[PDB]
RNA sequence: AAAGAGUUUGAUCAUGGCUCAGAUUGAACGCUGGCGGCAGGCCUAACAAUGCAAGUCAGCGGAUAAAGGGAGCUUGCUCCUGGAUUCAGCGGCAGACGGGUGAGUAAUGCCUAGGAAUCUGCCUGGUAGUGGGGGAUAACGUCCGGAAACGGGCGCUAAUACCGCAUACGUCCUGAGGGAGAAAGUGGGGGAUCUUCGGACCUCACGCUAUCAGAUGAGCCUAGGUCGGAUUAGCUAGUUGGUGGGGUAAAGGCCUACCAAGGCGACGAUCCGUAACUGGUCUGAGAGGAUGAUCAGUCACACUGGAACUGAGACACGGUCCAGACUCCUACGGGAGGCAGCAGUGGGGAAUAUUGGACAAUGGGCGAAAGCCUGAUCCAGCCAUGCCGCGUGUGUGAAGAAGGUCUUCGGAUUGUAAAGCACUUUAAGUUGGGAGGAAGGGCAGUAAGUUAAUACCUUGCUGUUUUGACGUUACCAACAGAAUAAGCACCGGCUAACUUCGUGCCAGCAGCCGCGGUAAUACGAAGGGUGCAAGCGUUAAUCGGAAUUACUGGGCGUAAAGCGCGCGUAGGUGGUUCAGCAAGUUGGAUG
């Protein structure tokens, strides 16, 4: 009820939307690693895991998920990659 | 750096549970009193024994509750 | 709902008046505690060696 | 910032002030750091007006902390 | 605040003189003494303690002026300064501005050195203090600001510094009408009609 | 750098209670009206009328279409060389602070001590960078619904908005070899050149990106402490540990799936009542007891409940969504709101203020600055609510005036007083003068060190001029006239203060003992005054006196008080000697 919490309500659903698409496009990503984890298919681990290793880094770097959330991803993914052996 | 008990249970899997005895001065009447702490350790080789009277050090939380580890068993 | 004491040399507390009362017992009446303070209602007389009184 | 200002102590009309080191979101006459010394714009015969204690003052000058724009214009008076 | 009023009733009571009169003589022979201040006073019994207690604080401050806030006070810095406190209240009552300018003598009695000092009169070091309660220190100046020196019933004050007795604990120029506060009086300067430790008698009943 | 009085008896001593004198208060209330300073002011209940968070032109688009230079008509007039200057819908940042309240919370809330597995905008040092493109969208134009507020449909357009690409050690992962990820411009100036030295280019400043260390802030964990109750004794099933995974900034049953059957508890778990905690405050000789208004640190809440988004930080007091209760506007279409911000209302109540002034100071917020904001604050109102100070003319004399008396018929009583003054007039009144709260800011000169071009621009000192105080003055000085200022409770006692006049177990008093039934020092009064005084009294509360919960420091044959007696679990305590030990104890040091 003021003309500057007008505006900050107002551009904060633009960011919640544009924000959900991009912590959206993570899980996904991380998604295709883990169910090519679970079916076994380790050259489709890899796969995946190169497409969502520049995708996880990519977002974190605009602070759509925290930088210590994607070496998590990271560095459990790849563990669980070279747990397939 | 350093408490100092007796183990009063075993039954859990690596954790062990100590008494430490202290004898505080009474805050009104001045008796010394006997008055007791027992606290959850942190044994992974699993191996102290009811009876034991060990060491144990402060660490980062293990579990909920159990935020101290083994250091040494003194005698058994 | 207690009983209090009205201790003027004659009052005119007329059977639904809004009092104040304060503690304060007085030793004859038997199961009385509090007296009606003189001046929220009436006041008068003489008193002349005053409170809670009137003032020539 | 850390900031260095100054904080009302004194009375109606005869203030005085402290040089607080504070958080610079902390309310101006509380919670504070350290308190170096004081400032006194009604000080008169045997009151002294300054005694900012530079020692600690360029400590917290050496950590980042900014003056504000009164304690800047009396860490000139040196 | 100040007692007003008569002060030919207040000196039958106490006892003694207590100095607070009119003009250039000396106590107790215009107004007919004899006798007891009450309901009737022709009659009497029982001077012992409390009531006497009651007197030595009321016979002290009836000379000085004080009210028992004042005077409540003065107990506080006789119990705070260190060693004998009974004579620590009356170095509080005799540092006191409107009783030196009676001490010094520019003024007639302490209720007109009192109301001579809160019409900006005095001054003790090249100022103007008006509050008859600013205790002195060992070594003031205690002058008189030039404003009132011509009113005569300043000088005409000063005649019974000798006929009083000399203070000597002051000293004073006249000519400038200038004294110099020496320094406190000790317990043999003082009058001797007071009791001082019965005032500490009067204090935990 | 520590005092006791009163009251059980016919008297006594003892035990024991009550009552009192005392200090305090966010006080109320009864009585009056002088001042100043500094403070303090909904303790109770909630529902709210009407007036406080927003700045940056560095992003477009509007407006002005400068005065100027013209032109046409001729000083009426529109287009212009140019088109000034100044003003709002995107965006960055702030709104998370400051401000309020104490409902919830009996514990990790708070206090004290310590820890480790972490985040932290702005700020301060470093280190490496800021290369090149792209697609939208708000404004705007337009249409639809609506009385409007307001929604919701298309069509344009910009950026320091958003997204790819490029690069990257000092980051991330793998820690083998390798893979992985940023960014944005703007502004002021510029001599040499590419040309429309629009721009590039150099260089400054403010930015932006990555990162490390700091500073600040925060989040987590541990141990000890933290109200009353056993007429609450058993509580728990993610409960307690383990492993695998998930999630978090980060440790962790935080979550999950399974294995295990543990975990807490008579040193008081659980339940029930109550209550924000602390520095402190009040009493006290201390020990303690009571309490947490003001001020300060922490916590929680923001109509009631659930939630998240955005963000460095919120699960957000003048943010969003949902549910609920309530309230309001309506043209029935559709909507809106939350004073535990400040002021103010109604309400409750014994009781607690002004719909004020200014950003001048010190903060805080944006800004490059100018500044613009700010009920923070600084200040003015109101109120003896506290506390401190002050205010009501003479070091005399019978003229013992009256009025007030009793005869102590001379005396006591106003008892070294006045109406005369030579009278000191501050405090309030009027007038005149005058500090300090002011450091800074524009400017236009100067030096300086950046710079490559000390060109220039900016930055830091310097002297010049100019300028800004809400309080509006404190303070000083004059003049007027004593002129404008006293009340309140007691007076039987223990208060070393004390005649009468009415009234007569009535009226009434009283904290206790008690008073009063015909001479009343106790009730109600002019013969006349002991307090303490702008106060004074009485209610309430708090501790004290209380050695009356006794740790300091008490008792139990008969005053209250030894279980009806055993036996025994926990516990509490334990003879003597030598040794070791070093938890209690003790000394010192450090934090």
């Amino acid at each position: 009820n003021t003309p500057s919490a007008k505006k900050r309500a107002k551009q904060a659903e633009k960011r919640r939307s544009h924000n959900a698409s991009l912590r959206s496009m993570v899980r996904t990503y991380i998604k295709n690693v883990v169910k090519a984890i679970d079916a076994k298919d380790l050259e489709k681990a890899q796969a995946a895991f190169t497409a969502a290793v520049p995708v996880i880094d990519r977002m974190a770097d605009k602070g759509i998920i925290h930088k210590n959330k994607a070496a998590r991803h990271k560095s459990r993914l790849s563990g669980h990659i070279k747990a397939l052996s | 750096r350093t408490l100092t008990g007796r183990v009063v249970s075993d039954k859990m899997d690596k954790t062990v549970t100590v008494l430490i005895e202290r004898r505080v001065k009474h805050p009104i009447y001045g008796k010394y009193v006997k008055r007791s702490t027992k606290l959850h350790a942190h044994d992974e080789s699993n191996q102290c024994r009811i009876g034991d009277l060990v060491t144990i050090r402060e660490t980062r939380p293990l579990a909920k509750t159990k935020a101290w580890t083994l250091v040494d068993i003194v005698e058994r | 709902e207690v009983s209090s004491y009205i201790g003027g040399e004659g009052h005119n507390l007329q059977e639904h008046s809004v009092v104040l009362i304060r503690g304060g017992r007085v030793k004859d009446l038997p199961g009385v505690r509090y007296h009606t303070v003189r001046g929220s209602l009436d006041t008068s007389g003489v008193k002349d060696r005053k409170q809670r009184s009137k003032y020539g | 910032m850390v900031t260095i200002r100054l904080a009302r102590g004194g009375s109606k009309k005869r203030p005085f002030y402290h040089l607080t080191v504070t958080n610079s979101r902390n309310a101006r006459d509380g919670r504070f750091v350290e308190r170096i010394g004081f400032f006194n714009p009604v000080a008169t015969g045997g009151e002294v007006r300054l005694s900012v204690d530079q020692e600690r003052a360029t400590y917290w000058l050496g950590q980042g902390a900014q003056p504000s724009e009164r304690v800047a214009q009396l860490l000139k008076d040196a | 605040a100040r007692y007003i009023g008569p002060k030919c009733k207040l000196s039958r009571r106490e006892g003694t003189d207590l100095f607070l009169k009119s003009g250039a003589r000396a106590l107790d022979s215009k107004c007919k003494a004899e006798n007891v201040p009450g309901q009737h006073g022709q009659r009497r019994g029982r001077l012992s303690d409390y009531g006497l207690q009651l007197r030595e604080k009321q016979k002290v401050r009836r000379i000085y002026g004080v009210l028992e806030r004042q005077f409540r006070g003065y107990y506080q810095e006789a119990s705070r300064r260190k060693g004998s406190t009974g004579e620590n209240l009356l170095q509080l009552l005799e540092c006191r501005l409107d009783n030196v300018v009676y001490r010094m003598g520019f003024g007639s009695t302490r209720s007109e050195s009192r109301q001579l000092v809160s019409h900006k009169a005095i001054t003790v070091n090249g100022q103007t203090v008006n509050i008859p309660s600013y205790q002195v220190k060992a070594g003031d100046v205690v002058a008189v600001r030039e404003k009132s020196k011509n009113q005569l019933r300043i000088a005409q004050a000063l005649e019974l510094c000798g006929q009083r007795g000399r203070v000597e604990w002051v000293e004073v120029d006249l000519d400038k009408k200038a004294g110099t506060f020496k320094s406190a009086p000790a317990r043999s300067d003082l009058s001797a009609d007071i009791n001082e430790n019965l005032i500490v008698e009067l204090y935990s009943k």
